[PDB]
C-alpha cells in the first residue's frame, strides 16, 4: 500500500528533505539508500514510502518539484541528498515570485504536466497505491499555487484515492512578502475541496515554540523545520510501522474527518525540551494537550474537538497511558463535542525517535482552527478593501472576482466550525 | 424436578432437566441494489469530473 | 454424518478462525501437517469431527473452512504461520485494499467485485459434502468487512443454499479494544441486514473479554491472541456437540429449536466457566455447584448485561470434564433457590444439559491454566438487550449530526438505509420489551 | 477531580446533594447527557441502567437500585410480601392486602370480608369504607384499614411514622437516626379524609407542632411521660426488624456487588403505630423527600456515607442495621 510523496516550492522542499532525513534514520536507511538497521520492524512496512532497487537499495517515492533550482540544487547537495532519484527532480528556470497566480496559471502551469509525467511512473509501480502527500507553504508561489494546481490534476487523474497536504500556514511574525495573506486564502480554498486531511502548521506557533519554550532567541527556518520533520514522523507512524492498528490513509481520513469540508488538523508533539532527563507518562500525556505544545496557533479551549489522535512513541507502561489519557480528558470534558462516542484514540508504538526513548504525538480536528482561518481572512481584507498588490495578480490574468469568491468561501469554512463548536 | 431425554455415550451424556411447565431478496434484486449503488457512485465521480473539466 | 462449513470475514473473524482451528486440532489430535495418527480409516469416513474436517488421500485432515478479507496482511499470516500446510490455497482468499471502517465500502464497492469468487470457493467446499447442514460465520460487528462483506455474503448464502442453516459469532465493539469511531453505524447496518438471514447468532462483546483477561487472566493489556484464544474456547464449546459423538445440539436445526423460540430475538448470551491462570502458583479445582453458579455472575458472561432483570425464554448447560449428571442437578437446585432466574410465562422452566467427558484442551503456552471441568451456559434472555440499547443509543448521538455520514454516501449508499436500518432496531427493542 | 450528572431536577434531597458535592470544590457537574461521569443523580422513571458501567477507566455510581420499584409500588409490594417465603402470607407487621384489578385476587378479599373496614388505594385516590361493594365499584389494592391507632394527646389524633434509610453500593442498611411524626390536627372520628389521612398536603393545622411534623426527642419523652416507655423499646425495635426484613428479602435481585456498576439509594419507609404499640408497615416510598430541617444532615450524611466511600476526597447520624 504505496503512498506518494510530493514536495514543491521553498519550504515544501526544505521541510521535505528533513522529513526523508528523519524517516530514513528511523528506517535504517543511510545516505546511499542502503539499509543498515538491526530491527525486522524497520523493513515490514518499509515499501509504504520506498521503493525497492537492484543492490539492497531502497529509493523514496517522492517527487521534488519547483519553479526555480536553487533549493533543490541545495537539497541534492544535502545531507542524504543522495538518496532521491534523480528522475524525480522536476524544476523551472523562472521561478514564481511568491506569487499564486504564477504558480497556478502561467509559470506552474507550462511544468505541471512534465510532474504529473513522474507522478505516473511513481503510481503505476505501486501494487496498490493508497494517495498522496503534499508538502509546502501557503504563504508562497510554487508550493501555494503550483501545489494546488497539482492537487487538482492528481484528483482528475485518480479521482479515487486520498489526498493528504501538510501545510505551513503563514504569519506576519515570520513572513516574507506582504502578499502572503492572499496566496494563502486562495489556495485554502483549493484545499477545502481537493484534500481529505491536511496538517496546520503555523509559523508563528513553530517561532514561539523555538523562542518561548526551546530558548532560541533567533530562531532560524532550519529551527522551524526540525519541528515539523519531528511532527511529520510522529504523525506518519502508524504507517510505517506494523502496528497493531492495521491504519491506512483512508482509514485515518475516516475516523478523523466526521463532514468533508471540516478536515484540518492541529498537530502537537512532546518532549519539547531545552536533555537527557527521562519523561514520565503523565508529563508526556500533559504536554501533548497543552496548547504550547501544538502547531497551530489556536486555542483548543476557544473551541470543540470533534476528533483526536495521540500516539506514543517508545518503551511505556499501557495502564499509565490510559489513566493519563482518561486524567486530561476529564480536565477537558467541556472541550470534547458530546455527540461524537469515543472520538479520542490512543495509539502506541514501540519504536521511539531518534535521541528520545518516548515521544508522543497529538493530531486533532478541533473548532478552534476557525482562529487560524480567522487571522488569514482579516490580513486579506485589510489589503483586499483598498485592492493593495492587486496589480501583481491581475498582471498574470487573474480577476478581482476570484478574489472575492475565495474569501467568501473561507469565510463561509469560518462559519461551518462555528455552527459545530456550538453544537 | 424431573429429568427426561436421558441419552448416555462413551464420550458423555445429555438430558433435560424441568424445573416447572409453562402456563427473502431473490439473486436478481440483491443484483440491482448493487448496480443501483454502482451507479450513484458513478454519477458523483461524473459530477466531479465535470467539475474538474470547468 | 452431516458437514458444515466454517466462513471467516474480516481481520477479527480471521484471527479468531486461526485460533479456533488451532484449538480444533489441539482437540482431535490432528497435527499442524494435517496428519490425525488417531484415525485409522485413512482417506476418508463419517466420524463426527469429519464435520469440521475432510480428509485426503495421503492422510491429511483439511479444515472445511474459506478465510476471507479485503486486504491481504491478516490472511497472509495465516499462509506463512504454524497451521499453513493445514488449509488449501483455494480456501484464502484476499483482496487488495480494505473497507476502510464503511460498511458501505465493504458491502457495496468491494463486496460487489468479490462475492462471485467467494461464492465460488464455498461452492468448491459445498461439492465435497454428502449432506452440508450449513455455515458458521465469525465477522466482526465493527469493521468495513466484517459488517459491509459478511451482511452481502449472507444474503447471497440465503439465495444459494436456501434450506442451510446459518449461525454467526459476532465480535459486539468495545473502546477499549481498538474501534473506529463509527463502528457503532456498522454494526447497526449489518444487524439490519443480516437480520433475516441468520438462525442463531452468538454475540462476544470485546469488552467482556478484555475485562475476563484482565480481572482472571491478570493479564495487564490483553492482546488479540489473549482475547482469541479465550474466544476461541467458548467457540469451542459452543461446537463442541457438532464434532464429537453426543445427543444434544447435535446439528445446527438444533441450536434454533433449542435457543430460539422467535425468529428475530436469536442472539444468545453465552457465560463461562472458570477462567484460571496459568502462571497461577497455587489452584484449587473448583466443583459443579461452583461453575455452574459462576454462570450467573454477569462478569462471566460474554455480553456485560444483567439477567435478573431479563426473562429467560431458554437455557442450555455445555460441561466438559468430569461432570456426572446427579452433581449438575444438585446444582441447579441450589442455585434455583437463590437467584433469580424468571422464565417468561410461554415457556417451561428448565435446562438442557450436555456432558462432554473430555476436559477443556488448552494451547500449549496459553494463558489458561488445565481444569478438571468447565462449562459453558447459552440462554436466550431478553438481558441482552441492553447491548442493543447501547449500540443504538451511540448511533443516534452520531446520527443526529449526520456526522461521518458522507463516507457512506460517497460510496454508493442512501442515506435513507441509516434510517431503515435504526427503525428496525427500535422494533428489535421493542419486541425484547414486550417478551420481556 | 470527580464529575457528576443531574437528571432529576425536581429532587430536593439530591438538589441539595449536588449542592453539597459542587461545594467541596472536587466535583465537577458535567451536562444531562455527558456520558463521562462518575455519580449519576438519575431520573424517577426509565433510568437507563443498562448503559452504565460501559465507559473505559471510569467507575459509575447511581443514586437508584434497578429493581427497588418492587418495595416501592403498592401493588409490587403486597405481591412481593405474599410470595416471598422469608416475608410470608402470614407476615404479622404488614397490614392485611389484596391486589384488585378495575392475579387478581377479588374472590380472595371477599371471603376474608364474608370490625369490618378497609381502605382502597393506589400509588397512580383513597377510598375508606366499611362495605366490600363501595370499594370495588370505586392496578389497585385493598387494605386493611388499621381500626385503632395509637392516638396522640391533647387532640385524640392519627399519626405516621417516616424513617429514612440509605442502603450503600455494598448493601450496608443506614437508618437515619431522625425520624418524623406527620400528625393529623383533626380528632380521629371512627363515626371526612382530615382525621384519617395525615399527608401533609391533606392537613396543610399547626396547632399542636409546627407543620404538623412532631420529631423523635418530643415524641419519645411523650411515650415516658404517657406511657411509661421509650421510643427505642416500644417501636424503633420493630422499625429497625421491618427495614431489614424487607430490604433483605431483595438483596439477592437487587444488589450490585460484583455488578460493573454501583448502586445505592435512599428510601422512605412509612408506620403506623396501633393502641398496642405494635408497629404496622404502610408503605415504601422510593424517591422521598426529607423534613425541612433534617435536610442538611441527611444530604450530608448520604455524601458521607454513600458517595465519599466511593469517591474519596482529598459521630455518626445513621444507626447501620445488622
Ligand atoms: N476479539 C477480537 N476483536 C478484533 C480482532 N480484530 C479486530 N477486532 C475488533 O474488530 C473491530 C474492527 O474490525 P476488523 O475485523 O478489524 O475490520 P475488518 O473486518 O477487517 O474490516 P476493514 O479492515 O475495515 O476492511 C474492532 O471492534 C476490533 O476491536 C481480533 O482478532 N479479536
Ligand atoms: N391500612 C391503613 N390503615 C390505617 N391508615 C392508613 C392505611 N393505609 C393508609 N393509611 C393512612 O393514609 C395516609 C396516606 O396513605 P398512603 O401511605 O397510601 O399515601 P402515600 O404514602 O402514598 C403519600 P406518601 O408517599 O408521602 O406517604 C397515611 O398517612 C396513613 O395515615
Ligand atoms: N495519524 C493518525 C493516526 C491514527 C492512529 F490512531 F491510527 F494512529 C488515527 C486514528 C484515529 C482514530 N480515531 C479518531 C478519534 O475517534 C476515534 C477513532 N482511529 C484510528 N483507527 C481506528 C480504526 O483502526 C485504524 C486506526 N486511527 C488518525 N490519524
Ligand atoms: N517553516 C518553514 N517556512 C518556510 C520555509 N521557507 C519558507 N517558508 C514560509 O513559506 C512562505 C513562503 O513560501 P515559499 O515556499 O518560500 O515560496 P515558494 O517557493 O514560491 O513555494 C512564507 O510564509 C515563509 O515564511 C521553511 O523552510 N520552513
Ligand atoms: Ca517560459
Ligand atoms: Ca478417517
Ligand atoms: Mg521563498
Ligand atoms: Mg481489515
Ligand atoms: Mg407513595
Amino acid at each position: 500500500r504505496e503512498i506518494v510523496h510530493i514536495q514543491a516550492g521553498q519550504c515544501g522542499n526544505q521541510i521535505g528533505a528533513k522529513f526523508w532525513e528523519v524517516i530514513s534514520d528511523e528506517h535504517g536507511i543511510d545516505p546511499t539508500g542502503s539499509y543498515h538497521g538491526d530491527s525486522d520492524l524497520q523493513l515490514e512496512r518499509i515499501n509504504v514510502y520506498y521503493n525497492e532497487a537492484t543492490g539492497n537499495k531502497y529509493v523514496p517515492r517522492a517527487i521534488l518539484v519547483d519553479l526555480e533550482p536553487g533549493t533543490m540544487d541545495s537539497v541534492r547537495s544535502g545531507p542524504f541528498g543522495q538518496i532521491f532519484r534523480p528522475d524525480n527532480f522536476v524544476f523551472g528556470q523562472s521561478g514564481a515570485g511568491n506569487n499564486w497566480a504564477k504558480g497556478h496559471y502561467t509559470e506552474g502551469a507550462e511544468l505541471v504536466d512534465s510532474v504529473l509525467d513522474v507522478v505516473r511512473k511513481e503510481s503505476e509501480s505501486c501494487d496498490c497505491l493508497q494517495g498522496f502527500q503534499l508538502t509546502h507553504s501557503l504563504g508562497g508561489g510554487t508550493g501555494s499555487g503550483m501545489g494546488t494546481l497539482l492537487i487538482s490534476k492528481i484528483r482528475e487523474e485518480y479521482p479515487d484515492r486520498i489526498m493528504n497536504t501538510f501545510s505551513v500556514m503563514p504569519s506576519p511574525k515570520v513572513s516574507d512578502t506582504v502578499v502572503e495573506p492572499y496566496n494563502a486564502t486562495l489556495s485554502v480554498h483549493q484545499l477545502v475541496e481537493n484534500t481529505d486531511e491536511t496538517y496546520c502548521i503555523d509559523n508563528e506557533a513553530l517561532y514561539d515554540i523555538c523562542f518561548r519554550t526551546l530558548k532560541l532567541t533567533t530562531p532560524t527556518y532550519g529551527d522551524l523545520n526540525h519541528l515539523v520533520s519531528a511532527t511529520m514522523s510522529g504523525v506518519t507512524t502508524c504507517l510505517r510501522f506494523p502496528g497493531q492498528l492495521n491504519a491506512d490513509l483512508r482509514k485515518l481520513a475516516v475516523n478523523m474527518v466526521p463532514f468533508p469540508r471540516l478536515h484540518f488538523f492541529m498537530p502537537g508533539f512532546a518532549p519539547l525540551t531545552s536533555q537527557y532527563r527521562a519523561l514520565t507518562v503523565p508529563e508526556l500525556t500533559q504536554q501533548m494537550f497543552d496548547s504550547k505544545n501544538m502547531m497551530a496557533a489556536c486555542d483548543p479551549r476557544h473551541g470543540r474537538y470533534l476528533t483526536v489522535a495521540a500516539i506514543f512513541r517508545g518503551r511505556m507502561s499501557m495502564k499509565e497511558v490510559d489513566e493519563q489519557m482518561l486524567n486530561v480528558q476529564n480536565k477537558n470534558s467541556s472541550y470534547f463535542v458530546e455527540w461524537i462516542p469515543n472520538n479520542v484514540k490512543t495509539a502506541v508504538c514501540d519504536i521511539p525517535p531518534r535521541g528520545l526513548k518516548m515521544s508522543a504525538t497529538f493530531i486533532g480536528n478541533s473548532t478552534a482552527i476557525q482562529e487560524l482561518f480567522k487571522r488569514i481572512s482579516e490580513q486579506f481584507t485589510a489589503m483586499f478593501r483598498r485592492k493593495a498588490f492587486l496589480h501583481w495578480y491581475t498582471g498574470e490574468g487573474m480577476d478581482e472576482m476570484e478574489f472575492t469568491e475565495a474569501e467568501s468561501n473561507m469565510n463561509d469554512l469560518v462559519s461551518e466550525y462555528q455552527q459545530y463548536q456550538d453544537a | 424436578m424431573e429429568v427426561i431425554e436421558l441419552n448416555k455415550c462413551t464420550s458423555g451424556q445429555s438430558f433435560e432437566v424441568i424445573l416447572k411447565p409453562p402456563s427473502d431478496p431473490s439473486l436478481e434484486e440483491i443484483q440491482k441494489k448493487l448496480e443501483a449503488a454502482e451507479e450513484r457512485r458513478k454519477y458523483q465521480e461524473a459530477e466531479l469530473l465535470k467539475h474538474l473539466a470547468e | 454424518m452431516r458437514e458444515c462449513i466454517s466462513i471467516h470475514v474480516g481481520q477479527a473473524g480471521v484471527q479468531i478462525g486461526n485460533a479456533c482451528w488451532e484449538l480444533y486440532c489441539l482437540e482431535h489430535g490432528i497435527q499442524p501437517d494435517g496428519q490425525m495418527p488417531s484415525d485409522k480409516t485413512i482417506g476418508g469416513g463419517d466420524d463426527s469431527f469429519n464435520t469440521f474436517f475432510s480428509e485426503t488421500g495421503a492422510g491429511k485432515h483439511v479444515p472445511r473452512a474459506v478465510f476471507v478479507d479485503l486486504e491481504p496482511t491478516v490472511i497472509d499470516e495465516v499462509r506463512t504461520g504454524t497451521y499453513r500446510q493445514l488449509f488449501h490455497p483455494e480456501q484464502l482468499i484476499t483482496g487488495k485494499e480494505d473497507a476502510a471502517n464503511n460498511y458501505a465500502r465493504g458491502h457495496y464497492t468491494i463486496g460487489k467485485e468479490i462475492i462471485d469468487l467467494v461464492l465460488d470457493r464455498i461452492r468448491k467446499l459445498a461439492d465435497q459434502c454428502t449432506g452440508l447442514q450449513g455455515f458458521l460465520v465469525f465477522h466482526s460487528f465493527g469493521g468495513g468487512t466484517g459488517s459491509g462483506f459478511t451482511s452481502l455474503l449472507m444474503e447471497r448464502l440465503s439465495v444459494d443454499y436456501g434450506k442451510k442453516s446459518k449461525l454467526e459469532f459476532s465480535i459486539y465493539p468495545a473502546p477499549q479494544v481498538s474501534t473506529a469511531v463509527v463502528e457503532p453505524y456498522n454494526s447497526i447496518l449489518t444487524t439490519h441486514t443480516t437480520l433475516e438471514h441468520s438462525d442463531c447468532a452468538f454475540m462476544v462483546d470485546n469488552e467482556a473479554i478484555y475485562d475476563i483477561c484482565r480481572r482472571n487472566l491478570d493479564i495487564e493489556r490483553p492482546t488479540y491472541t489473549n482475547l482469541n484464544r479465550l474466544i476461541s474456547q467458548i467457540v469451542s464449546s459452543i461446537t463442541a456437540s457438532l464434532r464429537f459423538d453426543g445427543a444434544l445440539n447435535v446439528d445446527l436445526t438444533e441450536f434454533q429449536t433449542n435457543l430460539v423460540p422467535y425468529p428475530r430475538i436469536h442472539f444468545p448470551l453465552a457465560t463461562y466457566a472458570p477462567v484460571i491462570s496459568a502462571e497461577k502458583a497455587y489452584h484449587e479445582q473448583l466443583s459443579v455447584a461452583e461453575i455452574t453458579n459462576a454462570c450467573f455472575e454477569p462478569a462471566n458472561q460474554m455480553v456485560k448485561c444483567d439477567p435478573r432483570h431479563g426473562k429467560y425464554m431458554a437455557c442450555c448447560l455445555l460441561y466438559r470434564g468430569d461432570v456426572v449428571p446427579k452433581d449438575v442437578n444438585a446444582a441447579i437446585a441450589t442455585i434455583k433457590t437463590k437467584r433469580s432466574i424468571q422464565f417468561v410465562d410461554w415457556c417451561p422452566t428448565g435446562f438442557k444439559v450436555g456432558i462432554n467427558y473430555q476436559p477443556p484442551t488448552v494451547v500449549p503456552g496459553g494463558d489458561l491454566a488445565k481444569v478438571q471441568r468447565a462449562v459453558c451456559m447459552l440462554s436466550n434472555t431478553t438481558a441482552i438487550a441492553e447491548a442493543w440499547a447501547r449500540l443504538d443509543h451511540k448511533f443516534d448521538l452520531m446520527y443526529a449530526k449526520r456526522a461521518f455520514v458522507h463516507w457512506y454516501v460517497g460510496e454508493g449508499m442512501e442515506e435513507g438505509e441509516f434510517s431503515e436500518a435504526r427503525e428496525d432496531m427500535a422494533a428489535l427493542e421493542k419486541d425484547y420489551e414486550e417478551v420481556g | 477531580m470527580y464529575t457528576f450528572v443531574v437528571r432529576d431536577e425536581n429532587s430536593s434531597v439530591y438538589a441539595e446533594v449536588s449542592r453539597l458535592l459542587l461545594a467541596t470544590g472536587q466535583w465537577k457537574r458535567l451536562r444531562k447527557d455527558n456520558p463521562r461521569f462518575n455519580l449519576m443523580l438519575g431520573e424517577r422513571n426509565r433510568l437507563p441502567f443498562g448503559r452504565l458501567g460501559h465507559e473505559p477507566g471510569l467507575v459509575q455510581l447511581v443514586n437508584y437500585y434497578r429493581g427497588a420499584d418492587k418495595l416501592c409500588r403498592k401493588a409490587s409490594l403486597v405481591k412481593l410480601i405474599k410470595t416471598s417465603p422469608e416475608l410470608s402470607e402470614s407476615c404479622t407487621w404488614f397490614p392485611e392486602s389484596y391486589v384488585i384489578y378495575p392475579t387478581d385476587e377479588r374472590e380472595v378479599f371477599l371471603a376474608a370480608y364474608n370490625g369490618n373496614v378497609w381502605i382502597a388505594k393506589s400509588s397512580a385516590g383513597i377510598l375508606i369504607s366499611s362495605e366490600a361493594s363501595e370499594l370495588l365499584d370505586f392496578v389497585h389494592v385493598i387494605q386493611k384499614y388499621l381500626e385503632k391507632p395509637l392516638l396522640l394527646e391533647p387532640g385524640h389524633r392519627k399519626f405516621d411514622i417516616r424513617s429514612w434509610v440509605l442502603v450503600d453500593h455494598l448493601y450496608n442498611i443506614y437508618l437515619y437516626r431522625e425520624g418524623v411524626l406527620r400528625t393529623s390536627s383533626e380528632p380521629y372520628n371512627s363515626a371526612d379524609k382530615t382525621c384519617h389521612l395525615t399527608n401533609h398536603c391533606i392537613q396543610k393545622y399547626g396547632r399542636y407542632e409546627e407543620g404538623n411534623e412532631m420529631f423523635f426527642e418530643e415524641f419519645n419523652q411523650y411515650l415516658m411521660d404517657a406511657l411509661n416507655t421509650t421510643l427505642e423499646n416500644s417501636i424503633l425495635l420493630q422499625i429497625k426488624h421491618i427495614i431489614r426484613s424487607c430490604l433483605m428479602c431483595i438483596e439477592p435481585a437487587i444488589s450490585t456487588k460484583h455488578l460493573h456498576y454501583q448502586s445505592f439509594q435512599l428510601f422512605g419507609f412509612d408506620f403506623m403505630v396501633d393502641e398496642e404499640l405494635k408497629v404496622w408497615l404502610i408503605e415504601v416510598n422510593g424517591a422521598p423527600a426529607c423534613a425541612q430541617k433534617l435536610y442538611a444532615e441527611l444530604c450530608q450524611g448520604i455524601v458521607d456515607v454513600a458517595i465519599s466511600s466511593v469517591f474519596p476526597l482529598a459521630t455518626s447520624i445513621f444507626i447501620k442495621l445488622h
